[PDB]
């Protein structure tokens, strides 16, 4: 039992590949090293501390959502800056990736179908004693928030914008200043509030 | 169980709308380049359809220079098979057929001068379904 | 449980590491706790041994069982040897409202023992209509619970909660009012039966072990010569019955190397092993008889493929420390000797007591691994025999089927890499007179031995 | 960005909706945006001289064209998409569907997606 | 030793759930692309399983335009072989089968109009085991 | 590194273990680390506002998900691994095993490996 | 309504009933009601809820619960479905939750701003004397009732309208097997078998045929147990 799930986040879509990746899946691993050759001793291998960006490539076909819409969806995702979550069940792969190249093809027969040839890249985020910041931050929320009964603007700021002290960024928006009263502390249920960015 | 078969004696062939009754063998097949590809998760291999290519063979006894004069010009073949035990007939037409080679010369000893024609056809139409 | 996410944490020691182990061992253990007069199987779980027989190091049970488990035995067949005079700790608790203080409940330990199990009952501070029923082992709390005052519910609750593997309640009489408050009332009258075990008592354990099957047997850390001779005769008798039991023994603590070698030469059966050196572990000295438990456990765990020719033992120190001449004298005498080498206590050469003859091919019988290999093959052959004695027609087809089964079993042995060559065929000599109830066959095989020594010659 | 509202125009009646006071019914930013989208869709391109080349569509000119059915579907998609997307408030327009109900009389659907319909990542250092 | 064989007279074929009793020959094989690779240490070569590809051949006597009308549409074939000497039957179904070529035309002399069909099938189900 | 200890919290009883003196039972570095690991596993992510995005897991949210059995196994492995590995003391977590005992009721195992579990090379010039 | 649904079940119409206790009923009254009638076709709502600032009694909430259960159909389940509701009353501890679920009561629970149904149960919790355990959950009962309805629909096309020979019985069996194969294609079932009921077929006649079947439904994942070896 092998399936491929692409769980996008910036667009809340969970694409499951209708058809398995044809002939074979393959994944390479290559350690980071570079030769150094010393006089009268010869070559030596020195490990480099980082890790490498490795690719997963395969090819499928989309049988008769329609294949046209699926191809459009994947082409749109190709330009996405945010990462996609790729899960391959039988193969055992699971992690954030991003599509480097995507291509579709129509054949003389089977014109409804679209033969697909897609490639992925491992994704890593740049964050630019205490707990390490190893967790990926891929969670998404709507750009407009409906205030609940128990919410306070600091609570909204922490839930929807991070540090919690980011509330003046929400308040200073003129639409938020209009829907919210002139007192930031007092807020009401139901009214819409727009987080920044 | 009942006898409702058909025999080649009932065959009627119209080569370009002309009865070439002297032909005593005809066969045409409509084959498809079915791609067979193997999927990762499925034990069994997946077969996908492809384009269709029509081929036909037609051989009989020579009675004129019809085919040699015809050359490689496109023409049509209408094949009619009629049931005689009960009424009803099948009628096929090869929509656009062309020769693959002219049987220019063929003869041997005292044997009758036989002629063999082989070619391809783009498509077909099914006109009667029995 | 409710649907949702649940999680727990455990030490790596508590992993089910019992998978992949081999071999079976037997022991007539002295135990302060557990079932009396019966054999019990443990799957090499220290917690299981602790629950079944306690954790008292003074008693041979926990001590030698821990050593056996450290030897990686798949299954340990423990028998609680007892002297008699057996009693379980018991106590009777009484009613308050009756001025005569009627006895209403009798408590009793689950198994015979002599441990200081106690009970403490106090008024429940939240509600006087209830009371707290706390049960102790010495000063240590062992189980607590608060119960309704009616007698039947008290007995049921004491018999109900999870942590009552130690004590069982019983109703003597019914009453309306709660038991009287008491603190640390010992369950007196019990007895573990470990006091002054008789020589004869081991025979009961042996007879009970006869019905079971095991690869080897080792004594309970006792070097009594009468017991060793009785066990020798018992193992010989079981060999006559087709049960090939491997015996491990250890000389007495005060015996010197001369006495050990004399004992090893006196009985030189290949099914007997003598331990010639005491050892230390956890700062506790172990007599040769006690060390024989661990030696037997290692030999049984190694099974067929492995051997203890140079196995690094768990022990930390040895006594006496032998020179090479003394080592040669002991190994020639059939004595198994542990040796200290660079902070590691290592068994040497895998030998058994059979060293007097070695007149042929009988040389190979002097090592424990070869004897275990032979005994395991004999046991498997007997197991295949008992499916067919008087139960398959004694024609050519049936004999061929049996031969095919034996050949395929030896082919499975070949797949393990144990054997370099084997042959099994018809015993034509005995087949000339065989009948329905039994068939006769012959075989021989070339066992692959573990590499033992290296000789180097540097041409310079 | 600072987009602003406008006044309602009931296209069903072709007249501005006015309150009882007589003033025209003011509407929100998104309402004015929807009104503008409908008006731009209804406005032909290059023909109404009050506007630049950016404003308007060419759907009406496509009716007389000789392109096939699917070609006309693609042309409709392109024209509607280009006409709508000039507005800054637009994020994406798509999910086009077509239904040639009669032989040669068509009904088509589309979805317009706003800039506010975007989804925001939640993270801060 | 006893007579418990089976003959083609007992064959019953349901082409798309319809008895095509006029077919007098059928054979289907379920073959596997077994990779055979040679190992360094082993004298004997190692064979590893692969995906399975179903193929079937079905030829009989023409009685209608069933197959020509059918085209390359997917369909199902249920093959039933029944033991008559003793009770019991085998019953197979080809789960998803498609034609490789339409026998559009075929005839010769006074011979009966024979029809030959060849195709592939993805999988099968075994319904009766005798 | 200089990690420090904490106080025991018996998750079976849901109460801090306290000595007879009344003070809470202090525990070693590794004991506090194990307590933290269990608590973090039990803490859902993004939902308890007292914590940052780093702390917590998302195992509970996975129950309602529609992914398949093996996909859920991989998700569980990823979630537990990510949740645990934020702690500096963690070296590696793995050797995951699963057992779908009933039809759709699961039991899973894992191993956590500490920084002190590393093996050190012995050499000096 | 209980008697009416039972009568309709006797007529072959398997109707699933949803109910909710009165507003003033406490947890004790709700559990007593759930235990009093423990039919698998009955469901009791044990918690009131709020939506749009309007309180909803358990009977009113039963409408939404029934709607969700019906919409989930066969594949889905409401074991941990995030309901549309915004607040609940009463809020139950784990002990009270266990008491209510053991009593056959369906209880909504508040978890981090989300009101979530728990465990999909129905009123049938008294017996559960082995494989009847599965009958305590709404999804299993819906699955059984849907199969029964489809089987009845296929029955009514053939009762006294197809010849009761071996060929007709084989055709009916093939139709049922293909319907269960369509169910297999949905991933609902792990294994199934349908064959002739030889016991009843010994006395069957033209107007009716008898058959037997059993299947292994694939359940929705409900709980996870983890053990961290450290």
């Amino acid at each position: 039992v092998i399936d491929i799930y692409l769980k996008n986040e910036k667009e809340k879509i969970d694409f499951h590949f209708p058809v398995n990746p044809q002939d074979s899946l393959s994944i390479k691993k290559e350690k980071r090293f570079e030769t150094v050759d010393i006089v009268n001793l010869g070559e030596f291998d020195i490990k480099k501390e980082g890790e490498k960006i490795r690719e997963i490539s395969f090819k499928t076909f989309l049988p008769n959502k329609n294949p046209i819409e699926v191809v459009a969806m994947l082409e749109k995702w190709v330009d996405q800056a945010e990462p996609l979550r790729l899960i391959i069940t039988g193969f055992g792969y699971n992690g954030l990736v991003t599509i480097s190249s995507f291509s579709n093809t129509q054949t003389a027969g089977r014109e409804e179908d679209r033969d697909i040839e897609i490639t992925f890249r491992t994704y890593r985020e740049l964050k630019i004693t205490d707990l390490k910041d190893n967790r990926p931050n891929t969670q998404t929320k709507s750009k407009i928030y409906t205030v609940k009964a128990s919410d306070t603007l600091y609570k909204i700021a922490k839930n929807l914008l991070g540090k919690g002290s980011r509330w003046p960024e929400i308040y200073n928006i003129p639409e938020n200043k209009k829907v919210i009263g002139k007192n930031p502390n007092i807020i009401k249920k139901g009214k819409l509030v727009i987080p920044s960015k | 169980e009942e006898a409702s078969f058909l025999n080649g004696s009932d065959v009627v062939i119209l080569i370009d709308g002309v009865e070439e009754l002297y032909m005593e063998e005809i066969k045409a097949d409509f084959e498809q380049d079915e791609q067979s590809i193997k999927l990762l998760g499925c034990q069994n291999e997946i077969s996908r359809v492809g384009t269709t290519k029509g081929s036909f063979s037609l051989n009989g006894y020579k009675t004129d220079s019809k085919f040699a004069k015809l050359g490689f010009r496109s023409f049509e073949i209408i094949y009619n098979l009629s049931n005689s035990e009960t009424l009803g007939y099948e009628s096929i037409r090869l929509k656009n057929c062309r020769l693959k080679k002219l049987p220019l010369i063929n003869s041997k000893a005292g044997e009758i001068v036989k002629i063999e024609v082989e070619g391809s056809f783009r498509g077909y139409d099914l006109l009667n379904e029995l | 449980e409710i649907p949702g996410f649940y999680n727990r944490f455990k030490a790596q020691a508590e992993k089910a590491a019992a998978t992949g182990l081999k071999g079976r061992l037997a022991m007539p253990i002295r135990a302060n706790w557990g079932d009396v007069g019966k054999v019990v199987t443990i799957k090499n779980d220290l917690r299981q041994l602790k629950n079944l027989f306690g954790d008292d190091m003074n008693y041979s049970a926990f001590k030698l069982g821990k050593l056996a488990l450290l030897g990686n035995v798949k299954e340990l067949l423990l028998y609680r040897l007892v002297d008699g005079n057996q009693k379980k700790g018991t106590l009777t608790l009484k009613d308050t409202t009756e001025n005569s203080a009627k006895d209403v409940i009798k408590l009793e330990t689950k198994y015979p023992t002599a441990r200081n199990f106690n009970v403490t009952i106090k008024s429940n501070l939240v509600d006087s209509d209830k009371k707290d029923f706390i049960f102790f082992e010495n000063t240590k709390q062992l189980f607590s619970s608060s119960i309704k005052g009616t007698i039947d519910e008290i007995v049921l609750e004491i018999n109900s909660n999870l942590d009552n593997e130690y004590v069982i309640a019983t109703k003597v009489a019914d009453s309306d009012t709660i038991l009287a408050n008491v603190v640390n009332q010992a369950l007196e009258g019990g007895n573990d039966g470990c006091t002054s075990i008789t020589n004869e008592s081991y025979l009961k354990a042996l007879e009970e072990f006869e019905r079971y099957s095991f690869d080897s047997f080792v004594l309970d850390g006792v070097a009594d010569e009468a017991l060793q001779e009785t066990t020798k005769a018992w193992v010989a008798k079981n060999k006559e019955l087709g049960k090939d039991i491997l015996l491990f023994l250890g000389g007495k603590t005060e015996d010197n190397i001369k006495q050990i070698n004399d004992k090893s030469k006196s009985f030189n059966d290949e099914n007997i092993v003598n331990v010639g050196s005491s050892a230390y572990y956890e700062n506790i000295k172990y007599t040769p008889s006690e060390v024989a438990v661990y030696i037997a456990a290692l030999s049984v765990s190694k099974g067929i493929t492995g051997s203890i020719c140079n196995a690094k033992t768990i022990f930390e120190e040895v006594e006496p420390r032998l020179s090479q001449s003394e080592v040669k004298e002991c190994l020639k005498s059939g004595t198994l000797v542990l040796d200290f080498d660079d902070g590691d206590v290592i068994i040497v050469d895998d030998v058994n007591t059979f060293k007097k003859y070695v007149d042929d091919k009988n040389e190979a019988m002097g090592y424990i691994s070869n004897i275990m290999f032979i005994n395991t093959i004999n046991k498997d052959t007997s197991l295949k025999r008992k499916e067919f004695v008087g139960k398959i027609f004694n024609d050519a087809t049936g004999q061929t089927t049996v031969i095919c089964a034996l050949k395929k079993y030896f082919e499975e042995l070949m797949s393990q890499g144990i054997i370099s060559e084997f042959n099994v065929d018809i015993d034509t000599e005995l087949q000339a007179t065989a009948k329905a109830d039994e068939f006769y066959w012959k075989w021989d095989a070339v066992k692959v031995d573990v590499m033992k020594k290296i000789y180097g010659t540097g041409y310079l | 960005l600072d987009l602003k509202g406008s006044f309602l125009f009931d296209f069903e009646k072709g007249e501005f909706v006015k309150n009882a006071d007589g003033t025209l019914k003011k509407c929100d930013k998104v309402q004015a945006y929807k009104q503008w989208c409908q008006k731009a869709i209804l406005t032909p391109r290059y023909k109404k001289a009050a506007y630049t080349n950016i404003y308007g569509s060419e759907i009406k000119d496509l009716i007389a064209s000789n392109l096939s059915q699917s070609a006309k579907e693609l042309e409709i998609t392109r024209l509607i998409k280009e006409t709508i997307l000039v507005h800054p408030y637009t994020k994406e327009v798509g999910e086009f569907s077509f239904n040639w109900l009669e032989n040669s009389r068509l009904v088509e659907y589309e979805f317009d997606v706003l800039t506010i319909d975007d989804e925001n990542i939640v993270i801060d250092g």
